[PDB]
Parts: C-alpha cells; sequence; structure tokens
C-alpha cells in the first residue's frame, strides 16, 4: 500500500529530496529512490547530499582575544579613573568635566560591548526586541562618544587658537551638545531601520540607513583632523619659540601628536577603508587601536596628569595622617 | 632718631621690668581650674545630642 | 649716648630674663600629669558653605553664634546664616584685595580692608536697605592686616606700617597709635572685657597693648619667626600665638613668659590661624598642611584633626558659646565642624 | 525713601484699573513688595506679594485669578492690574516694601496710600476688644489670639505688631516679639505663648493714639486682626 | 516657613548675581605691575591708558586689570602670596639707573636692588606657576647717558664697546635673564620708552603666549 | 563591500555569527547524514 514517508511525500508502488531538514538546505536536483522487497523499510538517501568561500577563522579568534584583553584592561583603567574623579572633589574645571564625560562614555560603550558578546546566529536571524534595543543603545553610546570627542576637539582648538573664547565657553553648552544632540539622531536611525530593514537584528548590514549615524561621525573626524593640524601648527610655532632645536621640536611635536591621536579619534582616520592580507592586518590594527583607545586616553589623561596626581597625593597624605592618629 | 628710639626702648623696658609677677604654677593651676569649671559648658569637649544641637 | 642706652637696655632685658627664670618654679606640663586627657575627637562636618569665587582670607563669627562674615578675593564680603546655609549679604567691595574682616558685637556694622591701606566700615542697618560705605579709615602706609570691633564707636586695627591703632568710628580719625613694633604687624586678638589686646609682628615678639592708656604692658620675645595669628584665652590672663616655625606657643600674661610649646615631628609647615574652644581646653590651629589640628591645651597631646579642605587654610574661628568650629581655605569653600 | 501711589479714584463695577507705586530713595530692586487694602469701616486686609526678582508671587484666596501684581526694577515702579472690580473692593490701598532674612526689619516703611471707590483653613486673628479708653502715663496690656500655634521648630514665633495713627499710614511697632523696630521707643514690648499674645505699653504718650494690629506670618495667605484703638 | 522660603529665594538671587560676577571675573584678567617710582611708571601707565591701585582697561573684547602695589611701604614676604592667581608678573625697570645709588648713598647700585628683587620674587613658590615680563625703560636716556658716562663703573663683566648702547641693552638683558634658575619658565622682554605706544600690544601678546604655554603644560603636550 | 574603522565591532560580530552559523550547519549536516544513513 502507498503511505507517506517521514517528510510527507507519497511514494509509488522516485521523488526529489526535501528542500530543508533541520534547517540545512539541500540540492533538490537529484531524486531519492524507494527500495522494494511490497515496500521495503529501507529508503535510499544516498542522493540527498547536504550543501554547505571562507575567511581565516583563526585570525578573527585572535582579534577577538585581543579585543577582550584590551577592553578588559580599559574597563579596569576607566573604573579606576572614574573612582578617582569621584573621590577627588577639588577636580572641578571645565576641561576635567569634559574628560570625565569622555570617561563615562568610554565605560558605557565598553559595558555595552561586554553585554553584546553573548549572541548566537539565532539571535541574529530572529529580530527580537531586546537585540535591536541593545544594538540601538550601543550605537547611541558610540555616536555620543564621537560627539564628546567633537566637544573635546572644539574646546582644544579654541584653547590653542582663541584665548578669549577659551574663557567665553561654558559647561551649559557642552553638556547640551554632548547629551541632547545624539538622541533624535539615534531615534531617526531606529525609525529608518525599523521601516527599511526589519528582517534581522539591527547590527546586521545589507548591501543606506547606517549613513544617518555614520555620516556626521566621519565629518566629525575630518573637522577634528583640521583642528589637529592647526594645533600642530601653533605647536610648531611654540617649538620655534621655546627650544630652537629641530631635534627637540620634532620629538615634542611627535609625542604631542601621538598622545593627541586617541583623544581626538584621529586613529580611526589613520587606517580608513580584495587583498586578504591587507584586510586582516587592517582588522588587527583597528582592533588594537579601538581596544586600547580608552586605556590610552584614561591612563595618559588621568595617571600622567599633574593636577590629578597632586590631588591623589594630597588625598593620600590626608588619609595617612587621619588614620595614623 | 636712633637715639630717641633707644630712649623709648629703655623707657619701655623700665615700664615692663617694674611689674608684679605671680608664681607660674599658681597661674597654671588657675587656668586648669578655669578649664575644669567650664568643661560642662564646652560643647566641643562634651557631645551634644540631636534634640539640642541646631545642626542635627 | 647711644652705646650707653643700648647697654642699659641690655641690662634691663637681662634683669627681665632673670626675673622670669626666678619665678619659673615649674612649667604647665609638670602639674597636668594628674588630670585625665580629652581622648579621641570625633567632630564631623555639619554644614558646607559654597558661595565664594576666589581665595577666602578671613572670617569672624557673630556674637549670636548664628551669623558669620567672610572675606574673599573676588570682591564679595559675604555674610552667612550658619544654620540654614542661607546667604544673608553679598557686599560688593571697592577694592577686592581684602585680607581681614570684622563683625560688630551689636550686628550693626562690619569692617574690611587690605592692600588699599583703608579700613572700610559698612552699615548693616540702614533705611535704604542696601549696604553702603559708612566710613573710610585711611591712615596707614602698609597693608591692613587685622581689624576687630570694640563697639560701634571704637575699632582696633593693626596694619603693616608697624603701627597699631585705636580708631574713633564716628569722627573718622585715629584715637591713638601704638608705635611699638619694628616689623609688619599681622594680627590682634581682643580681650572679652575690651581693655587689653595682644598683637604680633614679623619681629618674633608679642606685645600686650592697653586700649585706653596708649602704652605697651608686656613684650614676649619668645618666637623664632614671623607671628601670623593670635587668639586670646577666655579668662583674661593668657593667650596663644602661632608662627611660621610650626610651634604654637601658649603664653601667660601674669606669669610674663611662655607656658607651653606645641610641635610635632611630622609638622614642618607654618601656622596661619588659631582659635580657642569655649572652655579653653581644646586649642584649634590651622596649618599649611591643608587641615585644622585639635590640640589638648593642658595635656600637650595631639587630640585630633579636621581635614575637609583642599587648598591652604587661611581662617579659623569659634562661636562665642563654643557651639561650632568654622574653617576657611583658598579653595573658596567654608566648612563648619562640630 | 518715598512711595508715591496713583491709579485710584472713583470707578464703576466691572471695570479695571492699573495702580502705580513710584519708589525713590532706596534700593527698590532688592525688596519684596506688598499690596494691602483697608475698607473704611474695617481694618487692613492683605492683597498680594511679589518677591524681589519676581521669583515667586502669592495671592490671597479672594484675590487670586482676578488681580495681577508686577514690577519694573529699572524704573523702580510697582504695578497692579485689577480687573472685574466689585463694590466690596472699595478700599484704601497701600504699597509696602519688605526684606525677609534673619535679623531683618520688614514692613519698616508704609506708603502714602490711595483711595479706590467702586459704585476656611486660614489662621484667624481675634482681637475681641474694639477700643480701650486710656490715660497718658498709665500702662496698657492688649491681648491677641491665634487659631493656630505660631511657634515654628526653629524657635521663632512669627507675630508682628503695628500702629495705624489717625490719618497716617501704619507704622511697624514690633516684629517676632523680641526685636524692637528702628525708630520706635523702648516703652513698647511684647510677650506671650505660642497662641496667647500680649502687647505691654509703659508710660503712654499722646502720640500713641491709633489702631493696633497683631499679625501672623506662619503660612500664606497673610491675615490681619480687627484692630484695637486707643481713645 | 514663609520667611525660610523667602530667605532661600533671596539666597538664590544672590547666587544668580554671584554667577554673573563669576562670568565677569572669568572675562577679567589680572596683571601685576612691579617697579619703583624712579622708573617712570606713571608715564608707562599714561601710555597704557590710550594703597593698592587698580588700572582696568579694555581691548577689542578682552578686559585687563593692571594692579599697582608700588605705593606701599611694606615687607613683601607677608602679603605677596595673594597674587598666585595673576597670569603674568611685570617688572618695569629703567636702563638709566646705573649712575644712581640707593637712599643710603653707599656702594650699591639700584640695578643691584632690582636684581635682588627679581630673584626674590622669582624664587617665591607661588609665582613658579606663572610667567615673568621684563620692561626696560629709558632706552633713549640710556643712549644719552652711555655717551655722557662710559659703561665702565658698574659693569666689570661687560665685553664690548663702552659707547655701544645696543651692546649695553643686550648685556643688561642677558644679566637679567641669567638670574632665573628654572628652565621651565620664559622671560618676555621688551624695550620701551616714554613715546612707545605699542606697550599694550606687547602685554596682549605676552599674556596670550603665557596662556598658551600654561595650556600646553596642562594638556601634557610638552 | 566596504569596511569602515567605525563599524569594526559590528563587522566582527557579523563575521563571528557567520562562522558560528557555518559550524552549526556543518554539525547539523553531519547529524542529518547520520540520520539518513540510519534510516
Amino acid at each position: 500500500n502507498t503511505t507517506l514517508d517521514q517528510i510527507g511525500t507519497c511514494w509509488p508502488r522516485e521523488r526529489p529530496c526535501p528542500e530543508y531538514f533541520n534547517g540545512v538546505k539541500y540540492n533538490t536536483t537529484r531524486n531519492a529512490y524507494r527500495e522494494c522487497l511490497t515496500w521495503a523499510s529501507k529508503i535510499n538517501y544516498s542522493q540527498c547530499e547536504p550543501i554547505l568561500q571562507r575567511k581565516y577563522d583563526l585570525h578573527y579568534r585572535i582579534a577577538l582575544v585581543v579585543n577582550y584583553l584590551g577592553h578588559c584592561v580599559s574597563v579596569a583603567a576607566l573604573v579606576a579613573a572614574f573612582l578617582l574623579f569621584l573621590a577627588l572633589r577639588s577636580i572641578r574645571c571645565l576641561r576635567n568635566v569634559i574628560h570625565w564625560n569622555l570617561i563615562t562614555t568610554f565605560i558605557l560603550r565598553n559595558v555595552m560591548w561586554f553585554l553584546l558578546q553573548l549572541v548566537d546566529h539565532e539571535v541574529h536571524e530572529s529580530n527580537e526586541v531586546w537585540c535591536r534595543c541593545i544594538t540601538t543603545i550601543f550605537n547611541y553610546f558610540v555616536v555620543t562618544n564621537f560627539f564628546w570627542m567633537f566637544v573635546e576637539g572644539c574646546y582644544l582648538h579654541t584653547a590653542i587658537v582663541m584665548t578669549y573664547s577659551t574663557e567665553r565657553l561654558r559647561k551649559c553648552l557642552f553638556l547640551f551638545i554632548g547629551w541632547c544632540i545624539p538622541f533624535p539622531i539615534i531615534v531617526a536611525w531606529a525609525i529608518g531601520k525599523l521601516y527599511y530593514e526589519n528582517e534581522q537584528c539591527w547590527f546586521g548590514k545589507e548591501p543606506l540607513v547606517d549613513y544617518i549615524y555614520q555620516g556626521p561621525i566621519i565629518l566629525v573626524l575630518l573637522i577634528n583632523f583640521v583642528f589637529l593640524f592647526n594645533i600642530v601648527r601653533i605647536l610648531m610655532t611654540k617649538l620655534r619659540a621655546s627650544t630652537t632645536s629641530e631635534t627637540i621640536q620634532y620629538r615634542k611635536a611627535v609625542k604631542a601628536t601621538l598622545v593627541l591621536l586617541p583623544l581626538l579619534g584621529i586613529t580611526y582616520m589613520l587606517f580608513f577603508v580584495e587583498d586578504d592580507l591587507s584586510q586582516i592586518m587592517f582588522i588587527y590594527f583597528n582592533s588594537f587601536l579601538q581596544s586600547f583607545q580608552g586605556f590610552f586616553v584614561s591612563v595618559f589623561y588621568c595617571f600622567f596628569n599633574g593636577e590629578v596626581r597632586s590631588a591623589v597625593r594630597k588625598r593620600w597624605h590626608r588619609w595617612q595622617d587621619h588614620h595614623s592618629l | 632718631a636712633s637715639i630717641a628710639q633707644a630712649r623709648k626702648l629703655v623707657e619701655q623696658l623700665k615700664m615692663e621690668a617694674n611689674i608684679d609677677r605671680i608664681k607660674v604654677s599658681k597661674a597654671a593651676a588657675d587656668l586648669m581650674a578655669y578649664c575644669e569649671a567650664h568643661a560642662k559648658e564646652d560643647p566641643l569637649l562634651t557631645p551634644v545630642p540631636a534634640s539640642e544641637n541646631p545642626f542635627r | 649716648e647711644l652705646d650707653q642706652l643700648r647697654q642699659e637696655a641690655e641690662q634691663l632685658k637681662n634683669q627681665i630674663r632673670d626675673a622670669r627664670k626666678a619665678c619659673a618654679d615649674a612649667t604647665l606640663s609638670q602639674i597636668t600629669n594628674n588630670i585625665d586627657p580629652v581622648g579621641r575627637i570625633q567632630m564631623r562636618t555639619r554644614r558646607t558653605l559654597r558661595g565664594h569665587l576666589a581665595k577666602i582670607y578671613a572670617m569672624h563669627w557673630g556674637t549670636d553664634s548664628r551669623l558669620l562674615v567672610s572675606a574673599s578675593q573676588d570682591g564679595k564680603l559675604i555674610i552667612w546664616d550658619s544654620y540654614t546655609t542661607n546667604k544673608v549679604h553679598a557686599i560688593p567691595l571697592r577694592s577686592s584685595w581684602v585680607m581681614t574682616c570684622a563683625y560688630a558685637p551689636s550686628g550693626n556694622y562690619v569692617a574690611c580692608g587690605g592692600l588699599d591701606n583703608i579700613c572700610s566700615i559698612y552699615n548693616l542697618k540702614t533705611r535704604e536697605g542696601n549696604v553702603r560705605v559708612s566710613r573710610e579709615l585711611a591712615g596707614h602706609t602698609g597693608y591692613l592686616s587685622c581689624c576687630r570691633f570694640l563697639d560701634d564707636n571704637q575699632i582696633v586695627t593693626s596694619s603693616g606700617d608697624t603701627t597699631c591703632a585705636l580708631w574713633d568710628i564716628e569722627t573718622g580719625q585715629q584715637t591713638t597709635t601704638f608705635t611699638g613694633h619694628t616689623g609688619d604687624v599681622m594680627s590682634l586678638s581682643l580681650a572679652p572685657d575690651t581693655r587689653l589686646f595682644v598683637s604680633g609682628a614679623c619681629d618674633a615678639s608679642a606685645k600686650l597693648w592697653d586700649v585706653r592708656e596708649g602704652m605697651c604692658r608686656q613684650t614676649f620675645t619668645g618666637h623664632e619667626s614671623d607671628i601670623n595669628a593670635i587668639c586670646f584665652f577666655p579668662n583674661g590672663n593668657a593667650f596663644a600665638t602661632g608662627s611660621d616655625d610650626a610651634t604654637c606657643r601658649l603664653f601667660d600674661l601674669r606669669a610674663d613668659q611662655e607656658l607651653m610649646t606645641y610641635s610635632h615631628d611630622n609638622i614642618i609647615c607654618g601656622i596661619t590661624s588659631v582659635s580657642f574652644s569655649k572652655s579653653g581646653r581644646l586649642l584649634l590651629a590651622g596649618y599649611d598642611d591643608f587641615n585644622c589640628n585639635v590640640w589638648d591645651a593642658l595635656k600637650a597631646d595631639r587630640a585630633g584633626v579636621l581635614a575637609g579642605h583642599d587648598n591652604r587654610v587661611s581662617c579659623l574661628g569659634v562661636t562665642d558659646d563654643g557651639m561650632a568650629v568654622a574653617t576657611g581655605s583658598w579653595d573658596s569653600f567654608l566648612k563648619i565642624w562640630n | 525713601v518715598q512711595l508715591v501711589e496713583s491709579g485710584g479714584g472713583l470707578v464703576q463695577p466691572g471695570g479695571s484699573r492699573k495702580l502705580s507705586c513710584s519708589a525713590s530713595g532706596f534700593a527698590f530692586s532688592s525688596f519684596g513688595m506688598h499690596w494691602v487694602r483697608q475698607a473704611p469701616e474695617k481694618g487692613l486686609e492683605w492683597v498680594a506679594y511679589i518677591s524681589s526678582g519676581s521669583g515667586t508671587i502669592y495671592y490671597a484666596d479672594t484675590v487670586k485669578g482676578r488681580f495681577t501684581i508686577s514690577r519694573d526694577d529699572p524704573k523702580n515702579t510697582l504695578f497692579l492690574q485689577m480687573t472685574s472690580l466689585r463694590s466690596e473692593d472699595t478700599a484704601m490701598y497701600y504699597c509696602v516694601r519688605s526684606i525677609y532674612y534673619y535679623g531683618s526689619s520688614p514692613f519698616d516703611f508704609w506708603g502714602q496710600g490711595t483711595t479706590l471707590t467702586v459704585s476656611s483653613a486660614d489662621i484667624v486673628m481675634t482681637q475681641a476688644t474694639s477700643s480701650v479708653p486710656v490715660t497718658p502715663g498709665e500702662s496698657v496690656s492688649i491681648s491677641c489670639r491665634s487659631s493656630k500655634s505660631l511657634l515654628h521648630s526653629n524657635g521663632n514665633t512669627y507675630l508682628y505688631w503695628f500702629l495705624q495713627r489717625p490719618g497716617q499710614s501704619p507704622q511697624l511697632l514690633i516684629y517676632r516679639m523680641s526685636n524692637l523696630a528702628s525708630g520706635v521707643p523702648d516703652r513698647f514690648s511684647g510677650s506671650g505663648s505660642g497662641t496667647a499674645f500680649t502687647l505691654t505699653i509703659s508710660r503712654l504718650e499722646a502720640e500713641d493714639v491709633g489702631v493696633y494690629y497683631c499679625m501672623q506670618h506662619l503660612e500664606y495667605p497673610l491675615t490681619f486682626g480687627a484692630g484695637t484703638k486707643l481713645e | 516657613s514663609a520667611e525660610d522660603k523667602a530667605a532661600v529665594e533671596r539666597s538664590k538671587m544672590i547666587e544668580k548675581q554671584l554667577r554673573r560676577d563669576k562670568r565677569d571675573a572669568r572675562r577679567e584678567l589680572k596683571l601685576l605691575l612691579l617697579g619703583t617710582g624712579e622708573s617712570g611708571k606713571s608715564t608707562f601707565i599714561k601710555q597704557m591708558r590710550i594703597g593698592i591701585i587698580e588700572y582696568p582697561f579694555d581691548l577689542e573684547n578682552i578686559i585687563f586689570r593692571m594692579v599697582d602695589v608700588g605705593a606701599q611701604r611694606s615687607e613683601r614676604r607677608k602679603w605677596i602670596h595673594c597674587f598666585e592667581n595673576v597670569t603674568s608678573i611685570m617688572f618695569l625697570v629703567a636702563l638709566s639707573e646705573y649712575d644712581q645709588v640707593l637712599v643710603e648713598s653707599d656702594n650699591e647700585n639700584r640695578m643691584e636692588e632690582s636684581k635682588a628683587l627679581f630673584r626674590t620674587i622669582i624664587t617665591y613658590p607661588w609665582f613658579q606657576n606663572s610667567s615673568v615680563i621684563l620692561f626696560l625703560n629709558k632706552k633713549d636716556l640710556l643712549e644719552d647717558k652711555i655717551l655722557y658716562s662710559h659703561l665702565v663703573d658698574y659693569f666689570p663683566e661687560f665685553d664690548g664697546p663702552q659707547r655701544d648702547a645696543q651692546a649695553a641693552r643686550e648685556f643688561i638683558l642677558k644679566m637679567f635673564v641669567d638670574l632665573n634658575p628654572d628652565s621651565d619658565k620664559i622671560i618676555y622682554s621688551h624695550f620701551t620708552c616714554s613715546t612707545d605706544t605699542e606697550n599694550i600690544r606687547f602685554v596682549f601678546a605676552a599674556v596670550k603666549d603665557t596662556i598658551l604655554q600654561l595650556n600646553l603644560k596642562e594638556y601634557n603636550l610638552v | 563591500n566596504p569596511s569602515l574603522s567605525i563599524d569594526l565591532t559590528f563587522h566582527l560580530l557579523r563575521t563571528l555569527l557567520e562562522l558560528a552559523r557555518t559550524q552549526s550547519q556543518r554539525e547539523r549536516a553531519e547529524q542529518n547524514r547520520i540520520i539518513f544513513d540510519s534510516v
């Protein structure tokens, strides 16, 4: 008698292979065959071969481990710097407020980075609410960090170019710029992404929505690059006036440029955009720069900062004298 | 002018030398007695409860 | 004539030293061995006053223990409500470079001054409702270092031109001068009965001045360095002084010599301000160590420390009833301890 | 130190008037300002308060929603825009200046006054005696009662005493029952508990004739007493 | 209470005025002018126009406050600490004072007192966070005096022509600059006279450079 | 397919998810081969 098989196909007393079985796609060009003795219990599945262009997986696991180590030690340094900024109540100036907000944004994006590690392919395929919310919040903290580096660029450029405007600036403007501006931008991004591309969780990409948030960030980097140029120009003028020796001039200008690079975000412009070796070194180097950017900024602008070190020393002397008695 | 200043210093030392000085231990005991007598009136040595302290 | 006058002055100083040694049967520390110590000091901040833009230099408590006046570099002479941290007055100054201030015992007037060499007296109780200049007491060639009110008619000042002065407020002229010091006079502290006060100067010697007679009663050449601040002991027969040599010196008027030295191995910084507690048992002193030290005035031991400031401590005061301790530093904050 | 008022006169019911108060001789911009009203057969009734800098505004329960208080600091002039005028609103109006802080002397100057003629949970202040015949040189004891305790947790009891002489604007006598007002002689004093108040006068002078007010300042709206005249 | 709330509102009004005065204090820049009466500082102030003495003046939008303490007869050690917040310390000294001596009429030049004051002020720890500006006045009078009186009596270390006023200027400048033991700081020098109207632009440029150097040090760029 | 330095985090996340999906599909394909050989 004629009955259905395990898929639901009625056999004669030759059929194509099924399209899917447990999620795996098959090539349905070839036919399966049923054995006969009255039907036999054996079904010939030898034709139903499953179908499975790759990049080097080992180098991406190495990049992942490097990112884990960099972001973890960056988290440690940012937590230390955050506690130092909260314990030392003498640190009040606008520069340090901007740097504190930069630290806050670095630690928030690192926490979001940690939160987005436990994602499998099923979370990607199924556009769940929590996944796109985590993606939107992460992108929000990213664009917020970029806007705070814009604030730092504008403040630094003003301080080096316009000594009057340095004092003209107030925190009431920069707190606005660094908090109110990214919110409708990320909201417009979320709306455009929900309208246009809602089949997969929002960290995915398809071969225009991301240009809403990626667009101004590059422009920010470009203008900060212009800012950096003017600063170096003035620095060179100072190097002409102060040391009057080309060796010292170049050593100081190079050290100043290298330390200004992670603060202003210009590291992302150093390696901007076929060749697998060049692409994997691109990913390696940008992973290095990104994972150590927060570490380098926190360490250089907190642990090497004269005012901060003096406040730490004074606090330590206070503690030792209080507890010794 | 330095002669007049020396005259003023000499007369000041004359005025300060010819004074009555009390026994040092007696004055120290008087200061101790003052500190003892007003100890209950000193809210820094004696803690003040919340119902009396205007800062609590 | 000068050499014989100098020899006579040296003989008189030697006679004074011999009398001081003759009456020095014991020091203070040799009889306080039988009294219990003050023990641990656990004072805490009760209020923080945040209203200053630049370095604070001086303060003075009111006699009601409720209002205080403070002076700062930003040109605001600010009168504070100690209980509710309300700002009572913010008096604009003609010259922002103010070093001292004073509060009248009646609450009607305040005084201020500094590098302008003018003692300015302001009236708090006016028909117009605003605080305006009532008197400009310009009579010095050096900076005004300290002013304290006796009443609404007479004020005692000390300045940097080696002269101390009793000023008549109503006339605007000096009542009398005190030309005894050889260096800049830094501070004065008034007796509670308004008859005597003690001044100190860069010549490392304290002088007791009689307000009405116009003469110096006692000279104490007991210091190694510049005297910075003085606070008078409440019983009228003693006082305490501070100086740059990190030793705080407790002097007795009737003994006519020093009673006690305060020093410690880990203190190398000078003294900027001093004050007494109500009973006189606890001596408070502000140092360049960014804190205020609580010293047991009878046992000589270190009783405690109040460390709530970040910049150099400039001013220290205590209420007339001893209720609260107030400190101020160049970090533009005031702190109240209890 | 002058307050010159205008914008009064005789009006019809339902109309509106803009009162003005020209301030001179003092630092007007730092002061809080009051409008106070008094009917011919009644005592004073408080209308409205505006703080210095216009930070806060308070109205009486019968005033809110109809009258608008405003000020112009650079011209030192106080304004009051009064609409929906009723026959009950006929009164002598007063422009009052005050400062509020510890040790201040508010209500120490009352304006000239202007005449305007029109064709529940509050604290009640009770002065049962309408007048007392007196003789110069004798002492006087005048009581006052409050419906609520006026003793606040900070220790102060917010009672004020006023004198309104015949044909004159009210003059401040005593504030917070311990601090005598400037310009007032030391023969006036006050005492009492949190609810039972006494004004004591020794060696009475001829110039002390007038109506005496007790007032509470614990909570807004402010209320006045009926008033006791010395005859 | 109503009085408590009104007192808080008045305190907030006072805080608003304090914020306004804070903004004005930020706009204002303090400048300390040191020097003696015989240096001709009144003519310098007259050129800059177009107890402690205040000299405010305006730029196009920058407000400067020059402070003159030279009238005071006092010992600097017990009051000068209040000038830590001054951006730059200006020393106005005349170049023609080498023929002049102190009031004691002994063998001590007024330039020696100026050098002693120079090093005494620089060695104060409160002023090691700011710059030094050196104004050398009476250069035309220097030019006349070097021909009247040869450059030999107070200058045993001078190497150059005894009538060369430019060599005199450079030598005196060098001697002043060599007195600073701290290589972290720079001295901004200017040659001025009673007819030099460019002193205000020297002050503006020197203060701007001081601010830029303080920023570069604060930024850990040098 | 351009790759920007400002999207490296999500680029690496996408790549790692593609690799995990590939390994999961390979394992499931081997299990399905076992099932079909058994059936």
